[PDB]
RNA sequence: AGCC
């Protein structure tokens, strides 16, 4: 809760690299549930915040 | 009596001539059914005794040495004239057996056995036909080059070893040790490959055979285990844990079996080959037989430069990640603040005088350099450090504040310590002021380690199922254990700069937490020993030159190296387990470090598979290698290798490699003391699965305990001299039983050994009268107390008299006078009359009141140590293994909590026992001599809490006399509910001292009856009230018989 | 993972015993409920973090006012109190009810 | 030889060490 | 990025995992290196430009890796995670922290 | 302070501690000396001022 | 001459003061 | 005589 | 005659 000026700073950047790389996308971005997933450890989300 | 029958049959064999006579000397308890003291022997024709009987066993072909199997040129078995050309350059220190028993004595001990068992029945015939096929190889090789005649001090000169191979003596010693341990056909196929191949391959034989034991303890399934609680108490849990092994371990175990076939071993890699088809615990003692037999090849004695070249030549780089070294230095810094937070804030008296704390305890330090000293008119050379202080405090050079540099100007000398089948380890030889600075602070680090879960001093008891039983308490099917073997721990890159700067940074956060001027000083001097060892040069001699090599790393032989190496592991394995958690998600159950061998139990979310074991092991030896610490990463699900103990499949297996007929250093003992080290190395190897013959051992005690006064006369002591409970004890009648004899002629001889138990030495009485010893005693009484008293100063001056018994020539003038005064009693059968209460005098009054009956007990508990002998496994399965360990240190008492706090001395439990039963004003006169102030010693005496402390010292002193916590009695539960159904003693109150010894002696007579015969008995003692009060006045005047060579018989390692 | 639409599986037939092996078959029921007793004994968890024995008998010997050195012979109150028999009783009460 | 290589083909074939083949039926 | 030695000594002296009343495991601070800050940044964009579903692996004992999972669900849309892992991540939040 | 050998001797008679039985009155005298008073008087005053 | 030898036992100091019970 | 090896 |  004390990291506020440095946690708004993630999502302004985390949603800008996603926004400016999506312009270089030619195929349709369809969204269905795939079979195999990619594992996120929540211990590494703590290491980003 | 069986030893007296082999003693009379031995002298009728080694003296075949007609001129040899034997005169037995008897004695009796009465003036006018007698036990014999010794056996005289006059023999005159003694030339060529062994070389004549060897020819009838020298058949077949001799062994031809292979000369292209070692990398070096002086490790081959070449002729000594081809190796050492002149007599001026001949180093004995590469083949020296370092035992006071020659090869011509070891060949008669086998040729005597082969004559007694020449025509036995068809079961004991196959043992004789297996020990004769091996002795043909040993005899026909020695008889080609002859038998080397030893020196007067059992070395081997140049002129007797000139035409023989160089390692002929130290190979024929270890091969006799191996062929006298063959009992089965499996033991004969191992002994034939370790005798033939050991004649040429003196470098890499003990490594190839003992290699796959770290892998084979990870394949055996667990079905029922012993576990331990959080407090160390035993529990039995019968879970089922399946062993999971990846496909790269079997591609590595196949590589270890093809390296053993290049060396020539073709029948040892057939037992591991035929065991891997089953992977069963019921055939696993075959796999620990091969690991135990491999250590009996011999020691690898080399030149000092040639064995410290791969250790002192490392590649330090700057291509490590520096982000990982900041957390490693910070985690070492956080421990030193966490250990010395409470003794610095509350200013303890032990830290306030670190100069005095190291001075009164310098008998625990290692031996320093060899330096010339002058004590009055005498000039002696000594390596003990407390003799260096007495010479430096006289000549005006004792400065403990100034700590000397160890850079290129004054390098550090180097000593070695080696183990067969491993690499060697180097030992620093530091000055005497690196012990004074690092003693009062390290002793405060080892009290925190005795209360913390992650260190090794917590699980340090006498038992072995309670210490190493926390390995298998977190084991399940979703967890794995991670034991890693760091190859070169001493000189890795994570030990030079970030380890010495993590301690220095931790002593600067403790210079702001205190307010005394002394505690800042003792924390500044312990900091000063780390800046000087930051850039340390080492000194290694070779040939003519002396090499000075830079060595900024950590070696052993320091004082902090047992408690600061345990901090650098818990900070390094905490950083690796945080880098591996980016690929997996776990929860670390336990971490436990012991020097440089550790383990860690990780608990996972899903079940452990074969892919999560291969990919965690590839993320431990790749995260360690980012920090430049190359490791052999091993992960397992069932079993590990904790330090020299192998927990495989629920059972615990030890190593049985103790060399009997060889030694690694030339010891400073006599023959009488090395005949009890040879026996006590046979009891240790018998409990761990390497069974040597008893009759070969009893022959070796015959040839070592005998002592001659003339070249024609010999004296051989009998069984009752060696077995009785005295200073001169060597062996016991039954093996694992310590017996206290109760006969009217057996207490008569034990009191006869009480006169010459204390002798005087002519060296220590001339040092104690010199001027520089009185100057050392006078300057210790100044720092110990500000006043001067005549009572404390004689109490100090007669305390450093016993400290000189650690000196090696002074401790030999006593023991050479023990045996030379015994010879006037074994020749003259009449002895002297005296009365002094021993432990046998108390048991004379208890034994006629016990009535025995037959009884039975069904088996209820199971066995966790399957290599124990058969008569000991009947006791454990009937009354149970030990659950909790009772302490005998005495520190729970209120007097040993007062001595340790207010003084730096440590008194023996034989000293606290004698003084606790006196008056009030006799405890006062003793406590002031310890360094306790008058106002504190007036408090403890005037509080009358010594009356309730009499029973806390007698409880821990009788457990030291009967040796219950040590020996082989440290496996059976004494508070078991299955021994109380056999002991039926009615209770009589108000006398606790006698009722305690009635239940501790009845518990031993039932156990000692069920090892001898294998059947249980029940006791009943209706002891009268008129005999309890007579025994009450003898429970405080009991005296013990202490020997220096027997104090090593209480611990195993 | 989420499995596809072409994933199949075989379901076991878990219907109760039609032989009634507990009715008059008493030598076949005794060896079929010893089997479920040993299997249920290797599942029930064992006790860690028990109170230590020496710190419990010394607290128990102040309430009974025993004599010194003879806490085991004066009263037979303190017999067979181990941690091996604490874990043994918790296992053999859970596994005797499940089988 | 063929005798030593056949151990490494039997030691992985037996079922007391084999576990979790069912993430590879989907793969 | 900030120094790893600084963010660990602040976080491990506020949480104080070494002085709780649960002493059945060695609690320390895991997974706060600086190779996971880049690895979580790349996984969270690349599985969002390609519409690849993500699973969540965690441990319920560690609440610091569960409190900081609240920031994950309020930025990354919950249509991305597989539903049996999205449910089990926000059930362990309410059952142990919020409720 | 009160002299410790003259105070703990008056204290050990009022408890009437018997030399034979394990009772809860032998623990009334553990850890009373001159140094523990000078370190409890400091850590009470110095903690209140901080 | 050690200090444990010189200090007399309880049974020695009980003999310098004599009295008969009956 | 001495040989320095650093 | 002495840590060979």
């Amino acid at each position: 809760s004390n990291r506020l000026g440095q946690l708004v700073d993630l999502t302004r950047l985390l949603a800008y690299n996603y926004e400016t790389l999506m312009a270089c996308i030619t195929m349709n971005m369809q969204h269905v549930q795939t079979l195999t997933t990619e594992k996120l450890q929540l211990t590494s989300v703590t290491s980003l915040c | 009596g069986k030893y007296n029958l082999i003693l009379s049959e031995y002298l009728s064999f080694i003296y075949n001539s007609q001129s040899a006579v034997q005169i037995p000397i008897y004695y009796s308890s009465n003036s006018e059914n007698a036990t014999l003291l010794s056996i005289l022997s006059y023999s005159y024709d003694k030339y060529n005794a062994v070389e004549r009987k060897l020819v009838k066993y020298a058949k077949g072909k001799p062994l031809e040495a292979d000369l292209t199997v070692n990398e070096l040129d002086y490790e081959n078995n070449k002729i000594t004239s081809e190796l050492f050309p002149t007599a001026e350059e001949y180093t004995d220190l590469l083949m020296d057996p370092a035992i006071l028993t020659s090869l011509s004595s070891n060949l008669n001990a086998v040729m005597f056995w082969l004559e007694k068992h020449e025509n036995d029945v068809a079961e004991k015939l196959k043992i004789y036909k297996r020990r004769l096929d091996l002795f043909t190889i040993v005899a026909s090789t020695v008889n080609k080059y002859g038998v080397p005649r030893h020196n007067a001090k059992y070395r081997y000169e140049y002129e007797v070893m000139k035409d023989k191979p160089y390692y002929l003596v130290t190979w024929a010693n270890s091969s006799i040790e191996m062929l006298m341990s063959v009992f089965s056909h499996e033991d004969y196929l191992i002994a034939r490959e370790l005798i033939v191949l050991s004649y040429s391959n003196r470098s890499t034989l003990a490594k190839l055979v003992s290699s796959p034991m770290s892998i084979l303890v990870a394949l055996v399934d667990i079905n029922g285990t012993f576990i331990t609680n959080e407090e160390l108490e035993l529990e039995f849990s019968n879970k089922y844990v399946r062993a999971i092994v990846p496909d790269q371990t079997f591609d590595e175990l196949k590589q270890m079996l093809d390296n053993m076939r290049k060396a020539g071993l073709t029948d040892i890699p057939k037992m591991i080959q035929d065991w891997l088809v089953d992977c069963s615990i019921e055939k696993f003692p075959l796999m620990a037989k091969i690991y135990s037999w491999s250590f009996h090849v011999g020691f690898r004695k080399q030149k000092m430069l040639d064995a410290a070249l791969d250790q002192l030549k490392t590649e330090y780089t700057e291509d490590v990640d520096d982000e990982m070294y900041r957390e490693y230095t910070m985690l070492i810094r956080d421990e030193v603040v966490k250990m010395l937070e409470e003794p610095v804030k509350h200013d303890d008296h032990l830290l306030q005088d670190s100069e005095l704390a190291g001075l009164l305890s310098m008998s625990s330090a290692s031996n320093g350099e060899s330096r010339q000293l002058k004590f009055g008119r005498k000039t002696i050379f000594s390596t003990k450090k407390n003799m260096h202080v007495m010479d430096d405090m006289a000549n005006g050079r004792y400065t403990p504040g100034i700590i000397p540099p160890v850079n290129v100007d004054k390098p550090i000398p180097l000593g070695r310590r080696d183990v067969p089948g491993r690499r060697t380890r180097i030992i620093f030889i530091l000055p005497y002021e690196y012990f004074i600075a690092q003693h009062a602070v390290v002793e405060k680090m080892l009290i925190y380690a005795k209360h913390t879960r992650e260190y090794a001093e917590f699980y340090s008891q006498s038992n072995q199922l309670l210490s190493y039983g926390d390995v298998t308490r977190f084991l399940s099917n979703n967890s794995m254990v991670l034991y890693t073997d760091v190859s070169q721990w001493d000189s890795s890159q994570h030990n030079t700069q970030p380890f010495r700067k993590g301690i220095i940074m931790g002593l600067d956060m403790l210079a702001n937490m205190t307010n005394d001027a002394r505690v800042i000083q003792t924390l500044n001097l312990y900091k000063q020993t780390q800046i000087n060892l930051m850039d340390s040069y080492v000194q290694i001699p070779d040939g003519n030159v002396i090499k000075k090599i830079q060595y900024g790393a950590v070696a052993s032989g320091e004082k902090q190296t047992k408690a600061a190496n345990s901090i650098a592991n818990l900070a390094l394995i905490k950083t690796v387990l945080s880098r591996i958690s980016n690929k997996y998600s776990f929860a670390t159950k336990i971490i436990r470090v012991d020097g440089d061998d550790n383990y860690a139990v990780l608990q996972f979310n899903t079940e452990v598979t074969k892919q999560m074991v291969q990919d965690v092991s590839n993320d431990v030896r790749e995260t360690y290698a980012r920090m430049n610490t190359k490791v052999k990463a091993l992960v397992s699900t069932v079993g590990i290798e904790i330090a020299k103990r192998y927990i495989a499949g629920g059972k615990i297996f030890f190593r049985a490699g103790i060399n009997l007929l060889n030694n690694e250093k030339k010891g400073q003992s006599t023959q009488w003391d090395q005949a009890a080290v040879l026996y006590s190395n046979y009891i240790v190897n018998r409990l761990r699965g390497f069974e040597t013959d008893r009759e070969f051992i009893l022959t070796k005690i015959m040839q070592m305990t005998s002592v001659a006064i003339t070249g024609s006369l010999r004296l051989f002591p009998s069984e009752r001299v060696l077995t009785t409970n005295s200073t001169f004890k060597v062996f016991d009648s039954e093996d694992f039983i310590i017996e206290y004899g109760t006969t009217d002629d057996e207490v008569y001889i034990q009191r006869a050994f009480m006169s010459l138990s204390s002798q005087k030495s002519g060296i220590a009485d001339e040092i104690a009268a010199s001027s520089t010893f009185k100057n050392y005693v006078s300057r210790l009484s100044e720092q110990l107390l500000f006043s001067k008293n005549n009572i404390v100063s004689r109490g100090i001056a007669l305390t450093e008299k016993a400290k000189l018994n650690s000196y090696a020539p002074i401790s030999l003038e006593k023991r050479r006078a023990q045996i030379s005064a015994l010879l006037t009693m074994l020749q003259k059968p009449v002895t002297f009359k005296s009365s002094k209460i021993t432990i046998n005098d108390i048991l004379r009054d208890i034994k006629p009141f016990f009535t025995v009956n037959e009884a039975h007990l069904p088996i209820q508990y199971q066995k966790f140590m399957p290599t124990l002998p058969d008569n000991v496994q009947y006791i454990i399965q009937c009354i149970g293994s030990r659950t909790y360990q009772i302490e005998d240190d005495g520190s729970k008492s209120a007097i040993s909590r007062l001595i340790s706090k207010y003084s730096v001395y440590k008194p023996s439990i034989e000293e606290l026992y004698k003084v606790i039963s006196l008056h009030e004003n006799e405890i006062q006169l003793y406590l002031i001599s310890l360094g306790i102030p008058k106002i504190d010693a007036d408090t403890y005496v005037g509080s009358k809490i010594y009356s309730q402390d009499k029973y806390r010292i007698l409880e821990s002193y009788v457990y030291n006399l009967l040796s219950i916590n040590y020996g082989c009695y440290q496996l059976f539960d004494f508070n078991s509910p299955d021994l109380e159904k056999l002991i039926r003693i009615p209770f009589k109150g108000k006398i606790p001292a006698v009722t305690f010894i009635l239940h501790l002696y009845a518990k031993l007579e039932v156990i000692n009856h069920a090892i001898k015969n294998g059947s249980w008995i029940s006791l009943f003692c209706n002891y009268p009230k008129s005999e309890m009060i007579k025994l009450w006045k003898k429970m405080w005047n009991i005296t013990s018989l202490r020997s220096p060579y027997t104090n090593a018989n209480f611990f195993q390692d | 993972r989420n499995l596809p639409s072409t994933a199949r599986y075989i379901r076991p037939n878990l219907l109760q015993d039609r032989l009634n092996l507990h009715d008059n078959f008493e030598s076949l029921w005794d060896t079929i409920t010893t089997s479920n007793y040993i299997l249920a004994r290797s599942v029930v968890p064992d006790l860690k973090e028990l109170v230590s024995t020496e710190a419990q008998i010394q607290k128990m010997s102040q309430d009974l006012q025993l004599e010194a050195l003879t806490i085991q012979s004066e009263t037979q109150f303190l017999t067979g109190i181990n941690s091996q028999a604490a874990n043994d009783c918790f296992k053999t009460l859970i596994a005797a009810m499940l089988s | 030889k063929e005798e030593s290589k056949q151990l490494l083909e039997v030691l992985k074939t037996k079922e007391e060490h084999q576990k979790e083949v069912q993430y590879e039926i989907l793969q | 990025l900030v120094s790893t030695e600084a963010q660990i000594q602040k976080m491990s002296q506020d949480l104080q995992l070494e002085a709780l009343t649960i002493q059945s495991e060695t609690q320390f601070l895991t997974g706060i290196n600086s190779q996971a800050a880049n690895d979580c940044f790349k996984t969270l964009i690349a599985a969002m430009l390609s519409q690849r579903t993500m699973s969540l692996d965690f441990v319920t004992t560690n609440y610091m890796s569960l409190i900081s999972g609240m920031w994950l669900l309020t930025v990354v849309p919950n249509d991305m995670f597989i539903r049996e892992s999205l449910v089990a991540c926000q059930l362990a939040i309410i059952n142990t922290i919020i409720y």
